[PDB]
Formats: C-alpha cells, sequence, structure tokens
C-alpha cells in the first residue's frame, strides 16, 4: 500500500512562515484529490486546502491568501506554504490521498484513500 | 483454499494451471470475497474464469451483467459444455422459459448457480421482486459487471443502461462486485470505480502493455534526405538477424492511402526488399494471394493501409514500420504489436511528419463530424481526438517509448532494458527533436 509522511512542522513565532511537505510512498500512478487537514487542540478537524491531479486548488476562507498548496508531480509530494501564521493555526497537519491508484509492473494494484500521520505546528 | 481453486480449475474447467500469475492472483482475490475487484485483461487472457471459478466455490448465486445478448450467449454455451448450472434472463426467451427461470430463482437453493442478465433486464419491473428476494435471502455471492468500460462516456462504447449499475451495486452491498473489461485508460478506470460504486480498496489486475522484445523508435521524415532508403535499411537490419540463412522473418509497413501503399511497395522492391501492397482496392482474390505469399514467406514485406489493416497473425514478424502516423495510441499499440510474437527481438518504427500529423488530425475531425450528423454529440468524440494527440505527444516528446505507452494505458513504469531509441541514446533523440524544431 501507501504511507503519507508529513514534514516541515515546527514551533514558530506569529507572523512567520513554514512549508509543510507530505511525501506519498509506494507504487503510486496517480492521486485524484490531495487535501490538507488540521486538528487544533479540542476542535473538530478543519479542511485547509486541496489540489486535484491537474493542479486546481481551493482554500478555507481562514487561510486564503496566506497558505498556498502545490505539487511536485515527479515525487508524489504536496506542499503547504504557510505565511503570516497566527496562534489559531496551531494544529497537527495531515494529508488525505483521495482516489490513490497504485500498480506494480506485475499488473497488481489498488484504488484506495490514504491518511497521513501528522506534523505538529506550534504558533506562539 | 488454494487447493479448492486448483481442484475446481481441473475437475470443472479442465486446466492444469492458470494462464498467468496475474489471472491466478485475480481469481484468488475474487475467491477471498472481501474486496471489489477490477480485472483489465485482453481478449483471450481468461478474464471470465476470474469470476466463473469463484462463482462455483461460493455458497450462493453469481449475477453477471453483460451489455448484449451475443456476448451473454458466448459464455452460457461454453459453461453448459462444462456441466455448469448457468442460466440467462433475456427477451430471446419464451414467456414460459422466463417464468421457469424466475421460479427457479425464488427457490431456497435455486438450480441456477450463475445468472447472465442485460442491464435492461436488471432494471426492468419484471425482475425487481426476484432481485429483492435474492437480496433478502442473502443468496447473492457476487455481482459481476462485464464490459465495465460501457459505464464511461470517455470509453469507446458508452451505454446509459450502465449508469443504473452503481445503484444496483449499492443495493447488493452484502456482495463483492467484480468489474471486467479488455479496454480502460486511467480515466475510464476512475469512471468505472466511481459510476459502479466499487468499494475501496479496489483490487486491480491489469495486464501490462509492455513488450520487452520490441525496440521502438520514431524517425522524422522531414530530417531524412532518402526516406525510402532509410526504410529499406531498417527492413534489412530487421530481416538480417540470421545472415547465414539470408533474409529471415517478415515485416509489415503501414500507410494511410492505397496510393502510398502501391508506391512504397514499388520503392522498397526497387531498392532490393521485395514488398507487395495489401489494401481494400485489390480484388478479394488478389488480397488472398498477397496475404498467402507473405504467410508462406515468398514475399518478406507486406504494405497495408491502417484503414484496411491486416487480417492475420504471424509469429516471426521482425519489424512493423508506420510510414504514416496511426489514428490512435491504441491502433499504434495493436498494429506495432503484430511484431515479435515469437518473443525474439523485433523493431517498431514510427515515421513522423507534422504534415502527416495535420492530414490525420483533419481526417479524424471529418469522420467525427460525419458521426455527429447521424447520431448527435458524444464525449467519445473528444476521446477519439485525445487518442490521436497521445500518439502525436509520443512522437514529439523525449522520454522512454515503452514508458509513454504504459502511461497512456495506465500501467506501471516498465523495465525498458535500453529497449527504445531514447533509453539507448537520450542525446541522439534530443538532437533529432531540436533539428525538427528548426524545420518549423
Ligand atoms: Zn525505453
Amino acid at each position: 500500500q501507501v504511507q503519507l509522511v508529513e514534514n516541515g512542522g515546527g514551533c514558530v513565532k506569529a507572523g512567520g512562515s513554514l512549508r509543510l511537505s507530505c511525501a506519498a510512498s509506494g507504487s503510486i500512478f496517480s492521486i485524484n484529490r490531495m487535501t490538507w487537514y488540521r486538528q487544533a487542540p479540542g476542535k473538530e478537524r478543519e479542511w485547509v486546502a486541496a489540489i486535484t491531479s491537474g493542479g486546481s486548488t481551493n482554500y478555507a476562507d481562514s487561510v486564503k491568501g496566506r497558505f498556498t498548496i502545490s505539487r511536485d508531480n515527479a515525487e508524489n509530494t504536496v506542499y503547504l506554504q504557510m505565511n503570516s501564521l497566527k496562534p489559531e493555526d496551531t494544529a497537527v497537519y495531515y494529508c488525505e490521498a483521495y482516489g490513490t491508484y497504485t500498480l506494480a509492473p506485475t499488473g497488481e494494484g489498488e484504488y484506495d484513500d490514504y491518511w497521513g500521520q501528522g506534523t505538529q505546528v506550534m504558533v506562539s | 483454499p488454494e487447493r479448492r481453486v486448483r481442484s475446481t480449475l481441473k475437475k470443472v474447467f479442465g486446466f492444469d494451471s492458470f494462464k498467468t500469475p496475474l489471472q491466478e492472483s485475480a481469481t484468488m482475490a475474487v475467491v477471498k470475497g472481501n474486496k471489489d475487484v477490477f480485472v483489465c485483461m485482453p481478449t483471450g487472457a481468461g478474464k471470465s474464469l476470474c469470476y466463473q471459478l469463484p462463482a462455483l466455490l461460493a455458497k450462493g448465486i453469481t449475477i453477471v451483467v453483460s451489455p448484449l445478448i451475443a456476448l451473454i450467449q458466448d459464455q452460457v454455451d461454453h459453461l453448459l459444455t462444462l456441466k455448469v448450472r448457468v442460466s440467462s434472463l433475456n427477451s430471446k426467451l419464451s414467456a414460459q422459459e422466463r417464468k421457469e427461470l424466475l421460479a427457479d430463482l425464488e427457490r431456497e437453493k435455486p438450480q441456477t448457480k450463475i445468472l447472465y442478465i442485460t442491464p435492461e433486464m436488471a432494471a426492468s419491473s419484471s425482475f425487481q421482486p426476484t432481485l429483492n428476494s435474492l437480496v433478502s435471502r442473502h443468496l447473492l455471492s457476487y455481482l459481476v459487471v462485464d464490459e465495465a468500460h460501457c459505464v464511461s462516456q470517455w470509453g469507446h462504447d458508452f451505454r446509459p443502461d450502465y449508469l443504473r449499475l452503481g445503484a444496483l451495486r449499492s443495493r447488493l452491498g452484502h456482495a463483492p462486485c467484480v468489474a471486467l473489461t479488455a479496454t480502460a485508460t486511467p480515466q475510464v478506470q476512475e469512471d468505472v470505480f466511481a459510476a459502479l460504486h466499487l468499494k475501496k480498496p479496489v483490487a486491480i489486475f491489469k495486464t501490462p502493455c509492455f513488450r520487452a522484445n520490441l525496440f521502438y523508435d520514431v524517425q522524422f521524415k522531414e530530417l531524412i534526405s532518402d526516406p525510402y532508403g532509410n526504410l529499406k535499411d531498417f527492413c534489412l537490419k530487421a530481416l538480417g538477424q540470421e545472415a547465414d540463412k539470408g533474409l529471415s522473418g517478415c515485416g509489415i509497413v503501414y500507410c494511410r492511402t492505397r496510393e502510398a501503399c502501391e508506391q512504397l511497395a514499388i520503392e522498397l522492391s526497387c531498392r532490393g526488399v521485395n514488398a507487395k501492397a495489401y489494401h481494400a482496392g485489390l480484388k478479394a482474390s488478389e488480397r488472398t494471394l498477397v496475404q498467402n505469399d507473405w504467410m508462406e514467406e515468398k514475399v518478406p514485406v507486406i504494405v497495408a493501409t491502417i484503414s484496411f489493416g491486416m487480417g492475420v497473425d504471424k509469429a516471426n514478424v521482425r519489424f512493423v514500420a508506420h510510414w504514416n502516423i496511426a489514428k490512435s495510441m491504441a491502433g499504434y499499440y495493436q498494429e506495432s504489436g503484430r511484431a515479435g510474437r515469437d518473443g525474439k527481438p523485433s523493431w517498431c518504427r514510427l515515421y513522423y511528419s507534422r504534415n502527416d500529423r495535420d492530414q490525420v488530425s483533419f481526417l479524424i475531425r471529418k469522420e467525427v463530424a460525419k458521426l455527429q450528423e447521424k447520431r448527435g454529440n458524444k464525449a467519445s468524440d473528444k476521446a477519439t481526438i485525445m487518442a490521436f494527440d497521445a500518439l502525436v505527444t509520443f512522437c514529439e516528446e523525449l522520454g522512454c517509448r515503452h514508458a509513454a505507452i504504459a502511461k497512456y494505458f495506465g500501467d506501471a513504469l516498465p523495465a525498458c532494458a535500453k529497449g527504445c531509441d531514447h533509453c539507448q541514446n537520450p542525446t541522439a533523440v534530443r538532437r533529432r527533436l531540436e533539428a525538427l524544431e528548426r524545420s518549423s
């Protein structure tokens, strides 16, 4: 199957920036929708940003302008550039690989959704 | 577990082994019954067995949805020869046979083990109460959707009837769904998984395109002083692999027009490689005789139109040369794939020109326009043009040729062992592409 491993999360001062990266391991041919979620302490999961294979993007109103989602097609890796960070942004950020088509050269594959592990983001 | 499958594979189907490890894995994944399964394997690869054998090993009934009665009848006839309790529910049946079969299906323990049905029948008012009691008594072991690409507007054979099948699959949530086809690009596959409501994870078994023994290259006619001479030397290299024997094996040259066929045959014959034209222009008798001369290796090279094409296979085709770009990636794949059936090295060359591209580009628009006047608009029309653009892109990009074929059809990156021009000499291909840019 597939591992989503997020990185780029660290303690940061308000007004500062991070770039979160989620790498997708395995025999990936394509990912339909890749979506960034975050889980603030004692809040429900919040939808942040999404990118289609094709590079069409969308953002929660709470982050439009500040955050930018992008893809390295070569590496099955998506990025969340976060600028003008606020305490409200303090959360564990994980990615969803919706409609993930995997396939070995043997012709055996899978179509499934995968969830990352999370990267901790702390804004002072 | 594997023993039950082997036992039934022998005792019922009369096979000592599976055709391929992929067919075996597909079959085992369907038997386990914990997942929706997508099987994408060419005609002759034993797709059918991947649901028919598991159907016999399950406790209940298997319903097989097939899009036309001709297709249904094919397997019913075969399964009957095997003494398998198969039935078909269709309108080519007496009102009495229909009632006898509906009655069988209401039994606790129907006679019917496998039921073949059209998407029309699966939705018809006549069948709903039957379907309901099959659900209610938990008698359905599998739902099988044959020709699953018919659900996709982007495939070559869209059928509105197939749009009901997602609803059917949802109602049959108890039971795994197996969807099968010979033909699906990544976009058709995504449509099949979504429109049939296949449950993730969907186990996929897809025969790779990749032909290890085929050496693919693209030559730009615009950059070659003696195109006919280039082709002759290509034929000579390919037919020259056992010099002691002299000429060994055979070859096909594909052309767009009958004129180009006739002309290329004369040009090749002149330059020392005997070639004969094969097209719809000839009398039936001439075609039979030309094909025969090629089959029996009196004449080593046959020149055929992409339009009329070739009616027959041969094991020792050492080369296929497209003089003119083909109408689609799938056509190119199938036409070039006539090469190297014996597993020995063979050469597939595409002679590209932007002049040829523009000719075919336009002819495709004309044949699409002609279809649109007689039956209206269709998303397939866009598919036809993208099928050609994929081959244009194949001709004009630097990159592994086997990799570009794999990507189009949705296969994994293939193991090209310097098995195409770009993998053998990247820089030489770059050189030629840069040169083609200057001629613009
Ligand atoms: Zn290659």
